[PDB]
């Protein structure tokens, strides 16, 4: 249930790190 | 017993994000890390959230975005065991969790000059949340 937003902000949050500055 | 698993889990990838941190909040973080107990550590896990929420916007309009990424993904590689224990004490201890990590990255994205994209779904799934 609410696991699904953890792994989706994982996956958001990873997605962050990756096309942040360059 | 998988408790103790994943609380060692999220020691370590905090300790590695604080690693990136300059020594003044290292020190408290590092503290706050390691005098918790074992039921307080969700709330100091929290506490040491909200200190580099506090720690990575500053040096993010600095211009130091090469560790603000390194240790958000820290953050980020613990950001699920972190949820999954914060929601065995109480789902409130889940939404804290978003509200300092989703509000960290949104005012992160927010500084960075030149995706929208993300920046959304992390404004609804505070909202959804909230």
């Amino acid at each position: 249930p609410e696991i699904w937003i953890a792994q989706e902000l994982r996956r958001i949050g990873d997605e962050f790190n990756a096309y942040y500055a360059r | 017993e998988e408790r103790k698993e994943k609380r060692e889990k999220v020691r370590a990838g905090l300790k590695r994000a604080i690693a990136e941190l300059p020594a003044e909040v290292a020190a408290r973080c590092l503290a706050l890390l390691d005098d918790a107990s074992d039921e307080e550590f969700i709330e100091a896990v929290l506490e040491v959230l909200e200190a580099m929420r506090e720690a990575l916007v500053a040096m993010a309009r600095e211009g130091r975005l090469d560790a603000v990424r390194r240790a958000t993904s820290h953050i980020n590689e613990v950001l699920v065991d972190a949820a999954e224990l914060a929601l065995e004490k109480g789902r409130e201890y889940f939404r804290r969790l978003c509200l300092i990590v989703c509000d960290m990255m949104i005012e992160l994205i927010r500084l960075e000059p030149e995706l929208r994209r993300i920046r959304e779904r992390l404004e609804e799934i505070r909202r959804r949340l909230e």
